């Protein structure tokens, strides 16, 4: 359920500092996201899949 | 001689002992009674050190005398000595140069007072030099005396009293996790910085680039602020460089003065009343 | 008793100043300027504004991945527990690269965190170097900073990356941590021999001791004088005043002779400077020119002899 | 924090710095901590020997009937007081092995006896019982297991150090000397003899691994780095005390300790005597030191025990 | 192979050739104030011979100052000004004491060099240092009591007067000095920061540098509106002169 | 059972300040649980459910 | 009591509001942290089941 | 879905400092990757293919 004057946020916080703060917010979760899954058995890069490339 | 300004600032008085006596100057040095004090007691001090350098450790006869600037050494006496004054060729002589050291040191900064009320000016530079007064009275007065004997003293040598911080401190294991030895490293190193800070902004204004007039009070503020987003100002400037070298000095007496006398464990132990808080 | 100039009790207030006016090519500065009460009390209560170009957003850019690996990886190592994470920060770190890799990139798993936050953050200072040069280029002011800034890197470089290369291994680099890189300052000396054998550690002392010497007399000496406006030395070095006169001639008549109020700044300079050059270059011979810094001291008749009181038999040779 | 003034002892010359410093309270309450239980009334002496008497004596094969009684009482309060003397034997059996308390124990002995006979270097002419480790529990209280830190995600391999650890007196330094160097013998040295590079490939880090282990030592005696090393040259045998000799032997004893008796034992010790990693509970300096220079400040206890000593 | 020399000691002997190098270079830098020195070997050689110990004084340096206000040199022949004092004895290295009044000698702790008759500017080149009068756009911090209206007393609890106005530093907001309006005789002198406690609760500025009654004497501005660094320094040495001079007891000893 | 005249809140506390402050706790708060939810049993990442993808390949 | 309401006269409504919400979120960050340092903890009790196990 | 009025992000955000903080912000980005990349298994300049030169001498 959402209200029909939603729109006047943007009388209370400034669209620049918001827009701004939104976007280094989510790279900066991304960054960790993709750290926290590679640390774990998710990791994607040295899985050896779909091969292993380390040639003896 | 006198540099060119100096005549009209070389007034009579402002002593605090002496008077008339031994009001004058010698050359450029300010006499007065604390200089003909501390005269003697640093004369004195200085040929007891080159006495001690002549014979050596066990006699100038022996393989351990030497006059090798590194190796000279003038040691305090045996820990059995306790309070007593030690035989001057076992000890001894280290304790009446460190008197000597003390008198020095003292008149020096008693001097230093005289100097500023001739000139009219404020007594910071006493004050502050009354603080590496005390970190050398902890070191051979303060903490000795807490732990019953004057022989806890360091070595008057230039690399044998390396040897004796370097026992002292591997006494607690792991000397770097005192924690006012800690925060005082901080200090010395912070000061460092701010100093090379401070020096580099007044030359780089008073000395512009090529073509350039001699900047202003509003381009060192504007600087800083360009770098960091804050300048704390050409006055404050010298309030925290006295600051951080001063509290460099205070947590270094703090920080020996609790090694032995109110700490005996290793170092890195200390932190575990942190680890055994009961939040984890 | 009197006014001692530690702290301002009377503190005025104007419009924030937007700073001196920048050549064509440098960005507007960023920031509303604030007013901070407390801060007034000790220094300037404006903070703010700030300059942030290139140079800047890259550098701090490249920083704050590298705090952030590190961070990461304290957190890792604790499995995740931000309570633990706490209790046992001041002991947790980022750790060099295991000695069989030597200087090849190690695996992500084991070493190749630590070589990727020394790589960004030698970058992040690098740029934080450049920015210290672009900001005083921009004022018309002379390179100081940057110059002494560069002693400093200079040092830096020598503990995490050119004595690590010479000697072949990211594993004789320093970890970062508080604790931990604490452990590789004493075991450094261990492993060379006792570094108070080092000349250049020796200097090393004697000018940051100087260091402090030196801003502890500065530091007095100019606010014995704020009663005459010594505090502002641009003019009391282009037009010498009282407060110069007095500040030299109680050192003069104290210690024999006196610097004046530009050169004290440049003893100041060299002293703090020296520091980290003799730094560097003391850590920089340790291990590629002398394994033990007492054997070399002792070949050099430096070490002092003491009568034998305590000897142990050497079980190797029994 | 503690209160001035502490107890003091000068190791070295006047100057060096060798310097030892403690609390005199928790001193006095240590010394009621390490109380040696009184030696059991001298035995009888005569008679048959236990190699005749008995019927599966394979150890105190010459110990009188008396002294071997009195050994046995002596075991029982140093180890099993609670239990009593069937904590070792199968009831209505003395002579059945069927019990592992009891083949531990036959090797308990062994190791007491070579102790004490062929260790001297070490233990001198004090010696030791089993309540210098057991003190009253069949379980020692300060045996070890090799140390697994602080768990890690799958994709980043524990370093091994960095940690808030009581093994390394609580510094960040690798926190499991113990399976390195008091049970494997990893060397410890790496300090150079040449003034000039060129022929010492010790590393920092392997300074490191023994600024660990000689952590450990230093909390298990109660000591600092001084009461062993001139700290100006750690390496150098001239410069060191005596106790840095008794010490080499000490760590060459508790491998041979670990190596020898403990590691074999492992199959017949239950699952509750060993860690995660299957390793069975043994033997370091605080087994025995407890943070006491000596352990039991030295008591003389194994020298009233003919049965602690081989042949 | 064995060497005596290595490396290590090679760089170390480097290291003092370049230090003491730095030393002659820094020793000259600070002979550009202060030299040659005044003495009586010079007076006695007709002025033949300079003292100017070692190293000897660098090659003059120019400082150009903005807002096209000249050119100072560094080192600079500077004239002999008479010292208003006379010798306590004729013996080399003795004092002197000041003549007359010692609070208004221009000697000892009341001496000071005659700066320049200009003011210090701010970067855009109005006068630096100026009342709040002046300065519209300068207040009083909240928080802080406004000295304005305080009453000033000197060294023994007097009144000397009342604070007039506030003097701040345009380029880097500060009080650098009071305006103090001197109930003897109305005329309005400043008063440095630096010589200035406030005892807020009782709105009572404290000076610990002169009596009331000196309040009288503090040289005076020849502009309302603004300072020049000559004037800066004939106020504040004249405030300090009272450190020394403003009682006997000031002059010592105390044993 | 609140007050009627609770929205007067907002005469005395900053909507501004008290909407930034809720959403930069929350977002805090927000990483600070799930980092403790990972540091127990109940960690959903290296639990190998459904599979184990590095064994796959090793 | 019946004259307690005149405390905002003397204590300003604003601070202590944000005060009492500051301290509040710190104690309740403080006693869970505290209570999962002990036996009580009920994230890592393995309760009902042992996640870590099903996994196994 | 785009919008026809996106333009008018330039009336909002300064265009200088945004293209800084994008070319600052993929600068580092690809060197990370690269370092990220190289310390796993695909690691393509220590993998001996298409041989290895350290073996040659
Ligand atoms: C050489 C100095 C002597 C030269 C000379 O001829 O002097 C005669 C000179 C008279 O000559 P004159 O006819 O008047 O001519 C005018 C002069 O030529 C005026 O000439 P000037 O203005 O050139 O004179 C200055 C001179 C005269 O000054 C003095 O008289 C006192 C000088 C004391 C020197 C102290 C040196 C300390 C060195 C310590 C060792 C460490 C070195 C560094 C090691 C590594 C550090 C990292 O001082 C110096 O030349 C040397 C000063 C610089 C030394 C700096 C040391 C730096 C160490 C590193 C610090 C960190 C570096 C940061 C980067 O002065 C005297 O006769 C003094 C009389 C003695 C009075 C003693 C009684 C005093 C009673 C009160 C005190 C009680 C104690
Ligand atoms: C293994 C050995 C230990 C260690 C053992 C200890 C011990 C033990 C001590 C310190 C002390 C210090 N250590 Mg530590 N410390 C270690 C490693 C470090 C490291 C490092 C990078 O690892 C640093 C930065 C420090 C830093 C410090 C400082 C905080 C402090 C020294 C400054 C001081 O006392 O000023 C104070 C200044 C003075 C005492 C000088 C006094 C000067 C007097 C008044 C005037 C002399 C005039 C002179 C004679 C004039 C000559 C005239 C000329 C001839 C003309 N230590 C290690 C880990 N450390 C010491 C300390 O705190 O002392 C108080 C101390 O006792
Ligand atoms: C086994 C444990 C569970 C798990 C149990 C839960 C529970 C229970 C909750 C979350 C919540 C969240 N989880 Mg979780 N979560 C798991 C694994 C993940 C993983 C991962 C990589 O494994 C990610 C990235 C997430 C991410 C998230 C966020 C989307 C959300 C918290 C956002 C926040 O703090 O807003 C703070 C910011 C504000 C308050 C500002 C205003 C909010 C703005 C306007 C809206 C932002 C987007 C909004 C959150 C979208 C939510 C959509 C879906 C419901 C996710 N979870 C697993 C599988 N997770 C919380 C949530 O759903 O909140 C609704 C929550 O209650
Ligand atoms: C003379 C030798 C000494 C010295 C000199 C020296 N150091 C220097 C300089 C000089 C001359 C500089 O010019 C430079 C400087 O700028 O100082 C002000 C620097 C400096 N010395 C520093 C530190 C330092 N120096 C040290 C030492 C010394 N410096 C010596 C003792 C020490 C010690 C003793 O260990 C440290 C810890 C820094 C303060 C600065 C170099 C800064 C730098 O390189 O920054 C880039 C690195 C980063 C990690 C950037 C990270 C960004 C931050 C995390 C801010 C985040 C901003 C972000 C936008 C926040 C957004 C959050 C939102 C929620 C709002
Ligand atoms: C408190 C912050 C720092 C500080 C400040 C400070 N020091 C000061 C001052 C101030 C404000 C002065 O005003 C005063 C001065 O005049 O400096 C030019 C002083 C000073 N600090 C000095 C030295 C110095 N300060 C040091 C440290 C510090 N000083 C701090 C870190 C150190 C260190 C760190 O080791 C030393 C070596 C002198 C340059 C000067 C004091 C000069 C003085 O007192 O002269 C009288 C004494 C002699 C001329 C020699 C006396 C000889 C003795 C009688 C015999 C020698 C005994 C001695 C104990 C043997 C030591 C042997 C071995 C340790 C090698
Ligand atoms: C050679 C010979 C005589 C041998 C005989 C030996 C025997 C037997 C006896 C001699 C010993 C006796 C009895 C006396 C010697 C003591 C005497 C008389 C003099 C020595 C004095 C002394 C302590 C000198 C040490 C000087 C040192 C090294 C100081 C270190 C600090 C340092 C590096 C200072 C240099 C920079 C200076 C001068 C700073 C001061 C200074 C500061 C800090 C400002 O802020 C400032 C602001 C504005 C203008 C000027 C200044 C200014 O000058
Ligand atoms: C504390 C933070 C102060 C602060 O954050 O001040 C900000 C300004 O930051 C700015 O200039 C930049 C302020 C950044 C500087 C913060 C302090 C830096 C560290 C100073 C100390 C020196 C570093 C150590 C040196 C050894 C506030 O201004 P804005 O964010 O623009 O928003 C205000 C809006 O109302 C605009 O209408
Ligand atoms: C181990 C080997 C030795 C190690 C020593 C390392 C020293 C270098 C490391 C530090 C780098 C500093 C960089 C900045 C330099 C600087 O900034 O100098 C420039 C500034 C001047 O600028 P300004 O302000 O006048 O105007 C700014 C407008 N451009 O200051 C100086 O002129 C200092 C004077 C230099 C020091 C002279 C030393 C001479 C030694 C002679 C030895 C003779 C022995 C002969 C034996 C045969
Ligand atoms: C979870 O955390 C978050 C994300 C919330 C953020 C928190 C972060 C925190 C809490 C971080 C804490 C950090 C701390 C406490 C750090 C302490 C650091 C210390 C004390 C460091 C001290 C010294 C370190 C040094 C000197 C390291 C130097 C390393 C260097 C110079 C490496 C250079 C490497 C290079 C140039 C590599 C090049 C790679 C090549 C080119 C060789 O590739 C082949
Ligand atoms: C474990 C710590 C033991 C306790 C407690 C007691 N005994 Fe023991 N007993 C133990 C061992 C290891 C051995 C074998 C010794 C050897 O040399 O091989 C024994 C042996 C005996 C015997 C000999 C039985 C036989 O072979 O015929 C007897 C009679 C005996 N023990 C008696 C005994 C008593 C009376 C005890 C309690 C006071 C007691 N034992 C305790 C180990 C342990
Ligand atoms: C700048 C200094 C240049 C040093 C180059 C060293 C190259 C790697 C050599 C390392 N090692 C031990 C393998 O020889
Ligand atoms: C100013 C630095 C001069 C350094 C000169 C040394 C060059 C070769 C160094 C390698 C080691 C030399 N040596 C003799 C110690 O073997
Ligand atoms: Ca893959
Ligand atoms: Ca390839
Ligand atoms: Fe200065
Ligand atoms: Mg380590």
């Amino acid at each position: 359920t959402m209200n029909a004057n939603l729109y006047k946020i943007w009388l209370i916080l400034d669209p620049r500092r918001v827009l701004v703060s939104i976007v280094a917010f989510q790279i900066v979760l991304g960054l960790l996201i993709h750290m926290i899954v590679l640390s774990t058995d998710l990791n994607w890069l040295d899985d050896n899949i779909p091969v292993s490339y380390q040639a003896l | 001689a006198m540099l060119s300004f100096e005549k009209k600032y070389r007034v009579r008085g402002g002593t605090l002992i002496g008077g008339d006596l031994f009001d004058f100057w010698v050359g450029p040095f300010y006499v007065g009674f604390f200089g003909v004090v501390g005269f003697c007691f640093t004369l004195l001090g200085v040929l007891l050190i080159v006495w001690g350098a002549t014979i050596g450790p066990t006699g100038p006869t022996s393989d351990l005398q030497t006059y090798n600037l590194w190796r000279i050494s003038i040691a305090p006496p045996d820990l059995s000595y306790g309070l007593r004054m030690a035989p001057l060729t076992e000890g001894g002589l280290w304790q009446i140069i460190t008197i000597c050291a003390a008198g020095a040191f003292i008149s020096w900064a008693l001097r230093e007072v005289e100097i500023c009320r001739k000139l009219g000016i404020g007594f910071h530079v006493p004050f502050a030099f009354s603080f590496a007064i005390g970190a050398y009275l902890v070191l051979v007065f303060v903490r000795p005396l807490l732990m019953g004997a004057w022989g806890h003293g360091f070595p008057y040598g230039i690399l044998s009293h390396l040897d004796w911080v370097s026992n002292v401190g591997y006494q607690f294991l792991h000397f770097h996790y005192n924690p006012a030895h800690m925060l005082a490293i901080s200090f010395f190193f912070t000061n460092c910085l701010a100093l090379s800070m401070h020096g580099s902004l007044i030359l780089s204004v008073t000395n512009p680039q090529k073509g350039e007039p001699v900047k202003t009070s509003e381009h060192e503020n504007t600087f800083f602020r360009d770098i960091v987003g804050y300048s704390i100002g050409a006055l404050a400037i010298h309030r925290l460089g006295l600051f951080l070298a001063l509290s460099a000095a205070f947590w270094s007496a703090v920080c020996i003065l609790i090694s032995g006398p109110f700490w005996t464990r290793g170092w890195p132990e200390w932190w575990n009343w942190w680890l055994e808080l009961p939040l984890w | 008793p009197e006014y001692q100039n530690i702290f301002t009790a009377v503190q005025v207030r104007a419009p924030a100043y937007p700073g001196v006016p920048l050549p064509k090519g440098n960005l507007p500065r960023i920031g509303r300027p604030i007013f901070s009460y407390w801060l007034g009390k000790i220094g300037d209560a404006q903070i703010g504004p700030i300059y942030l170009g290139l140079t800047g957003t890259l550098s701090i850019f490249f920083g704050l991945v590298a705090i952030s690996i590190i961070g990461f990886n304290m957190l890792a190592s604790v499995h995740w527990d931000v309570f633990q994470f706490l209790k046992h920060f001041f002991w947790l770190g980022l750790e060099p690269p295991p000695p069989q890799y030597g200087l090849r990139i190690p695996p992500l798993s084991e070493g190749g965190w630590w070589l990727m936050a020394g790589l960004f953050l030698t970058l992040s200072i690098l740029l934080w170097w450049v920015r210290t040069y672009k900001r005083a280029e921009a004022l018309g002011m002379s390179q100081h900073l940057s110059w002494a800034f560069a002693a400093a890197i200079f040092f830096y470089l020598v503990l995490g990356f050119i004595r690590p290369v010479m000697m072949g291994s990211w594993a004789k680099a320093v970890p970062f941590g508080i604790f931990p890189h604490l452990d590789w300052t004493a075991a450094f000396s261990i492993r060379y021999g006792n570094l108070y054998y080092n000349p250049f550690h020796m200097l090393s002392i004697a000018f940051l001791y100087g260091s402090a010497l030196l801003f502890a007399m500065h530091g007095a000496t100019i606010l014995s004088v704020s009663r005459f406006g010594g505090d502002r030395e641009i003019d009391q070095i282009t037009h010498r005043g009282t407060a110069a006169e007095r500040a030299a001639l109680f050192w003069r008549w104290t210690m024999g002779f006196n610097v004046t109020m530009e050169s004290i700044h440049r003893w100041a300079w060299w002293c703090a400077v020296l520091t980290v050059i003799t730094a560097g270059i003391g850590i920089l011979l340790s291990g590629t020119v002398v394994d033990n810094w007492y054997l070399w001291a002792v070949k050099h008749g430096m070490a002092p002899a003491y009568p034998e009181v305590v000897t142990a038999v050497n079980p190797y040779e029994t | 924090c503690e209160g001035p003034p502490p107890g003091t002892e000068q190791i070295g010359y006047r100057g060096v710095g060798m310097e030892n410093y403690y609390n005199k309270r928790q001193r006095a309450l240590s010394i009621q901590a390490n109380q040696p239980v009184e030696s059991l009334p001298a035995a009888d002496s005569t008679g048959p020997k236990a190699s005749e008497v008995y019927q599966n004596v394979q150890v105190l094969k010459d110990l009188s009937v008396g002294e071997f009684t009195r050994t046995m009482v002596a075991v029982t309060t140093w180890v099993s007081p609670k239990e009593g003397c069937n904590y070792c034997h199968v009831p209505g059996n003395w002579a059945s092995d069927d019990i592992y308390t009891k083949v531990v124990s036959r090797r308990m002995f062994e190791l007491v006896r070579a102790a004490n006979s062929d260790w001297k270097a070490h233990v001198a002419e004090t010696g030791v019982t089993c309540y210098t480790c057991h003190r009253g529990n069949p379980v020692p209280k300060y045996a070890w297991v090799t140390d697994p830190g602080p768990k890690y995600p799958s994709g980043l391999k524990p370093t091994g150090q960095n940690y808030g650890s009581k093994t390394v007196a609580y510094a960040s330094l690798p926190f499991d000397p113990l399976t390195p160097f008091l049970d494997q013998a990893n060397e410890i040295r790496i300090t150079g003899n040449a003034a000039l590079a060129g022929s010492n490939p010790a590393s920092l880090k392997q300074a490191e691994w023994t600024f660990g282990l000689m952590m450990n030592i230093s909390d298990s005696l109660g000591v600092g780095c001084t009461f062993c090393h001139n700290t100006r040259a750690f390496n150098d045998w001239t410069q060191s005390t005596p106790k840095r000799t008794t010490a080499w032997y000490a760590i060459r004893h508790v491998r041979d300790i670990n190596q020898n008796y403990i590691w074999p034992l492992n199959d017949v010790l239950p699952a509750s005597r060993k860690g995660p990693y299957g390793d069975p509970l043994r033997v370091s300096c605080m087994t025995c030191h407890q943070a006491v220079n000596k352990p039991l400040y030295g008591a003389q206890m194994a020298k009233d025990y003919p049965g602690l000593y081989k042949t | 192979i064995t060497h005596y020399i290595d490396a290590a000691q090679i760089t170390i002997w480097a290291f003092w050739l370049f230090f003491f190098g730095l030393i002659i270079y820094l020793r000259r830098e600070d002979k550009r104030e202060g030299y040659p020195l005044d003495s009586d070997r010079t007076e006695r050689s007709g002025g033949r011979v300079k003292v100017v110990g070692f190293p000897d004084l660098p090659d003059p340096k120019t400082f150009v100052l903005p807002h096209n206000g000249g050119t100072v040199v560094a080192p600079r022949v500077e004239a002999p000004v008479a010292v208003n004092a006379t010798p306590f004895s004729p013996a080399p290295g003795s004092p002197l004491v000041p003549n007359g009044d010692p609070m208004l000698s221009g000697f000892g702790p009341a001496a000071s060099p005659d700066r320049p008759k200009h003011c210090d500017l701010t970067f855009e080149g109005l006068p630096k240092i100026v009342p709040m009068r002046v300065a519209k756009e300068f207040s009083i911090a909240e928080g802080d009591p406004d000295p304005r209206g305080m009453t000033v007393v000197g060294l023994d609890g007097e009144v000397a007067g009342t604070v007039s106005d506030v003097w701040v530093d345009r380029s880097e907001p500060q009080i650098r000095y009071l305006e103090v309006e001197v109930a003897a005789n109305k005329k309005k002198v400043l008063l440095p920061i630096g010589f200035s406690r406030f005892d807020k609760k009782a709105r009572k500025v404290k000076v610990d540098a002169i009596k009331a009654a000196h309040f009288a004497n503090v040289p005076t501005l020849s502009n309302p509106d603004q300072v020049t660094l000559y004037e800066e320094d004939k106020v504040c040495a004249y405030y300090a002169g009272g450190k020394l001079y403003a009682t006997a007891e000031r002059a010592g000893p105390l044993l």
